[PDB]
């Protein structure tokens, strides 16, 4: 067993729509290609030894253990291999149930999709079941501490690439309300929504919380002093930091008994609560002054009362929390030293930072702590009341929550909203220590400890003492006020030969619109009139450039099928998705062997549409229009013959349609007819040369009038679109120098080879031609291009791409020299006797294709880059 | 620090 490759993918895929999170590995069989597990000796009593787990599999029997008779039937060890990596990522508290297995074109290589919940986590159990399986065929067993070894390590990748429960929650509610989510690279952070709609939480503060807020808040004196002169009842206290300015302090506080606490403080480390005569005082101080990381000490008034924690988002209190410190109630005349460890006994207590309840940790200072209670260990609860082992109120020392959310007086609530909007900040956490919040804090001598940015709420969804408070959906709120999510219009564009030219079309007829459109082709990323990222760019690590983008409003995004092969798509929905053609052409590429596979690969834009969407599909072609089916939303069809039954059908019933019917492009909504222009008035159509771009017009056309956008600014949009070098870098480019003209294009394959020559044909001039293809395609392809050129040509100069895709050199020059051959042989008189020679440098190809132009010629350029050709010929004028 |  050779793992080959091993693929991630993380949005819809050619595998599964829906199961966004798969890995696929090309897994090699060298020398067990078809042995079954029952011809394996002992292979079934040692795979169910080492995880007898997998009982749980309901496989294609249905029925429990279905897997296992299965295996007892005899299974190729693909099948077993996805069951093991599903069960060793499930075992580990990751609940996966996809899976399968394929034979591909090669003879021993398989493919195997295993589902994910960690994409670190699903690669290690990929990588983990090949070897345990042949450990198993090897020895009959697997060890039993590699076993232990590989499940903790699945368990500490799960924990690494884990989102804490404030963060966990806030997602779990955006998913809820369907607003797309992804995690930013630098800080943690979660961005919600799309372009001009996004926001950004880290973990509970948002993108909108102020710097000012969040940093008076961590001033406790500042935060005092502010709350002071709005009149917010804080504590009456004073600062102090040498040891003869306590006697002082204390005197101003108005007496005893008085509080002492560090400036700085975390986990309440050297603060003291009650004390009431001197010594304890300045032990206390000691104590908090060498807590303190700066030596300053505040000193207070002690208040007495109950510590309540009030959450207020966007100015409104969402939940109430009372913190009742760890204890214990002897109502069934029992004591400490069995209550310490019969609430430890119950399963709500939890360590770590998911289970609030913590167990009642007896540490030497609780110890202590009970000592001041004046009762001991054995010292039964008086008719069974309250009797506390701390007094810090927390839940880290096991402490419990009581939900008051509906006990809060309305002045308490407009008085916390005050506070809340004087610091300064959208998400707040208020510590109150008052003796009944049902009652206003000026009755009662109830005060404002301080303000905390960045609350954890973990406390308030489940308070264990009352109803939870949905903080994750007030969050949301906040975020996203109405009804509404941070998509952006997404206009996926798909097919096979004409993605790029589509994709800027439909940029510029938005741009028509005052919106500022981020769009990717396979030239670069553009961002409104800009550049933003040059290269390839077709998949979707640069979608997610184009969406993540602050001032994008609009998305279109050219999704090749290599993006989708690879990782899936970007998105999880798209507004608008574009199928133009599947065509095979470029076959054995991947997995993709056969038509009916590339068209099942294409359709995962069509089938990506949201049910609010629209998906524009080609009705003149039966592949595309195959996908009407299985697909959410609308369907609107375009097609360059006017007469095509299936959508004169589908305009009877419904509309949203697109035709070229009397030298027009035209939009049919039902029996309504809509004219756009002449199509020789729009010029990348060339007068209506041109066929395939009145086909992309007509999509783009469609696609753009499905969203509402006014037929003027289509007009105006098409009419100012040129095909040439200033906007197309090389699409249909046309070169006038007088003597002849030079027309660089992008053809590689034998659809567009045939688009090129349904223009070229016409032309009345010497037809010169450069062609080529990439390395990577097969042979069969290249002979097509060889007739295909000879067929249109008059002059073939046959060059091969310089990046050969491992494909050895000039291999493909000789066999496109074979297929113009062939084309040759085929005629019987001098009907077409265009001359043929081969030079594999590019440079040398275009040179002597623009030497020998003659008289009013013209010459076709198919170069491997595009830039190449437009210096050169910018060089020559 | 971190969800205070
Ligand atoms: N002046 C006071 N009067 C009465 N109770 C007080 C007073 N100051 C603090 N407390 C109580 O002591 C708790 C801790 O006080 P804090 O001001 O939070 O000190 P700290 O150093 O910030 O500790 P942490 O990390 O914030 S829990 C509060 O939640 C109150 O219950
Ligand atoms: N609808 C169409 N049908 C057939 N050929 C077309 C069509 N639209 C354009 N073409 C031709 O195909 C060539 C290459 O396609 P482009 O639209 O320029 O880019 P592309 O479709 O993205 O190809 P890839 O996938 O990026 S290699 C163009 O230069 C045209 O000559
Ligand atoms: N509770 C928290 C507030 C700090 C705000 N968060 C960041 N990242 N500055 C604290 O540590 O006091
Ligand atoms: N309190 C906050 C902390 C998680 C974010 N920080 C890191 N390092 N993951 C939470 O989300 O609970
Ligand atoms: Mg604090
Ligand atoms: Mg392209």
């Amino acid at each position: 067993m050779k793992i080959l490759k091993l693929q991630t993918l993380r949005g819809p895929n050619y595998w599964s729509i829906h199961r966004h999170k798969l890995v696929v590995m090309r897994l090699d069989l060298e020398d067990l290609y078809e042995k079954y597990t029952s011809d394996i000796p002992g292979f079934y009593k040692g795979l169910t030894e080492v995880l007898p787990s997998l009982v749980e599999h309901l496989c294609s029997p249905g029925v429990k253990g279905g897997f296992l008779t299965r295996v007892e039937k005899g299974t190729l060890i693909g099948h077993v291999i996805e069951h093991v990596a599903i069960e060793l990522q499930e075992l580990a508290g990751m609940p996966v149930g996809f899976g399968r297995t394929r034979e591909t074109s090669t003879t021993g290589v398989f493919q195997v999709v295993i589902e994910y919940e960690n994409e670190q986590a699903g690669r290690y159990a990929a990588r983990a079941a090949v070897r345990l399986c042949q450990s198993i065929v090897d020895t009959g067993t697997y060890p039993a501490t590699e076993l232990q070894q590989d499940l903790e390590d699945l368990k500490e990748l799960k924990n690494q690439a884990s989102l804490g429960p404030s963060t966990e929650a806030i997602v779990k509610e955006a998913e809820a309300r369907g607003i797309p989510w992804t995690q930013l690279g630098a800080r943690f952070m979660i961005q919600f929504g799309y372009g001009v709609n996004q926001k950004k939480i880290q973990a509970t503060l948002s993108n909108q919380t102020g710097i000012l807020g969040v940093e008076l808040a961590c001033d406790k004196e500042g935060t005092k002093r502010i709350l002071k002169d709005a009149g917010v009842p804080v504590p009456r206290g004073t600062v102090a930091r040498y040891f003869d300015e306590l006697q002082d302090a204390i005197e101003y506080v108005g007496g005893y008994p008085i509080v002492i606490k560090p400036l700085d403080g975390n986990h309440g480390r050297g603060i003291t609560i009650d004390v009431k005569n001197w010594q304890e005082a300045e032990e206390a101080y000691d104590l908090a002054r060498k807590a303190s990381k700066t030596k300053t000490v505040i000193v207070e008034r002690y208040y007495t009362g109950k510590d309540h924690r009030v959450l207020v988002v966007n100015g409104k209190v969402v939940a109430v929390a009372e913190r009742v410190p760890a204890h214990v109630v002897g109502n069934g005349k029992s004591t400490i030293a069995e209550l310490i460890e019969e609430t430890n006994r119950d399963p709500q207590r939890g360590d770590g930072h998911d289970n609030i309840l913590t167990r009642i940790t007896v540490d030497k200072s609780a110890l202590d702590i009970l000592g001041k209670q004046g009762y001991s260990i054995d010292s039964i609860p008086l008719k069974g009341k309250k009797c506390f082992l701390r007094a810090t109120a927390n839940l880290s020392t096991g402490g419990i929550a009581v939900d008051r959310t509906d006990e809060i007086h309305p002045e308490n609530v407009w008085l916390l909203s005050r506070v809340a909007k004087i610091i300064g900040l959208d998400i707040a956490g208020i510590d109150v220590v008052t003796e009944d919040i049902s009652q206003p804090l000026r009755e009662v001598e109830g005060v404002i400890v301080e303000v905390n940015a960045a609350p954890g709420f973990r406390m308030h969804v489940a308070p264990s003492r009352g109803l939870a408070r949905n903080v994750a959906g007030a969050v949301m709120d906040m975020l996203f006020p109405g009804s509404k999510n941070g998509r952006i219009p997404i206009l996926s564009v798909t097919g096979t030969n004409g993605k790029t030219t589509t994709t800027r079309l439909l940029a510029h007829i938005i741009k028509q619109t005052g919106k500022v459109v981020g769009y990717t082709t396979t030239d670069g990323t553009y961002i409104g009139e800009y550049l933003a990222e040059t290269g390839d760019n077709t998949g979707p690590q640069s979608a997610h450039l184009i969406l993540s983008d602050p001032t994008v409003e609009v998305a279109v995004l050219e999704t090749a099928r290599g993006g989708i092969l690879r990782s899936g798509l970007g998105f999880s929905s798209c507004e608008v998705g574009i199928v133009l053609n599947v065509t095979a052409d470029h076959l054995g590429i991947g997995d993709i062997d056969t038509i009916e596979q590339l068209a099942k690969l294409k359709s995962v834009v069509a089938e990506s549409v949201m049910p609010k969407g629209y998906a524009v599909l080609n009705a003149e072609d039966p592949l595309v229009a195959a996908m009407a089916d299985r697909v959410k939303g609308q369907v609107a069809y375009f097609s360059m013959d006017p007469n095509n039954e299936l959508l004169l059908r589908h305009t009877e019933a419904g509309g949203l349609a697109a035709i070229y019917e009397n030298g027009y492009i035209s939009i049919l909504k039902g029996d309504w007819t809509l004219r756009i222009e002449k199509a020789v008035n729009v010029p990348i159509t060339m007068a209506g040369k041109a066929p395939f771009m009145i086909a992309n017009a007509l999509a783009a056309c469609l696609a753009v009038f499905t969203q509402g956008v006014k037929i003027e600014h289509i007009r105006k949009g098409l009419s100012t679109f040129v095909a040439s070098v200033d906007q197309t870098p090389g699409r249909m480019n046309m070169f006038n120098m007088g003597s002849y003209h030079a027309l660089v294009d992008y053809a590689h394959n034998p659809a567009s080879y045939e688009a090129l020559g349904g223009f070229v044909r016409n032309w009345p001039g010497k037809r010169i031609g450069v062609v080529g293809g990439p390395g990577d395609r097969r042979d069969e392809d290249f002979v097509s291009l060889g007739e295909l050129a000879a067929d249109i040509f008059d002059e073939i100069i046959i060059k091969e791409d310089d990046d050969t895709r491992g494909r050895p050199r000039g291999n493909a020059a000789e066999l496109i020299c074979q297929g113009v051959k062939q084309f040759l042989n085929g005629i019987k008189n001098s009907e077409s006797k265009a001359t043929y020679e081969s030079i594999l440098d590019e440079t040398a190809a275009i040179n002597t294709a623009l030497d020998r132009a003659p008289i009013d010629g013209l010459v076709v350029i198919l170069p491997e880059s595009v830039n190449r050709a437009i210096s050169l010929i910018e060089g020559r004028h | 620090d971190d969800d205070d």
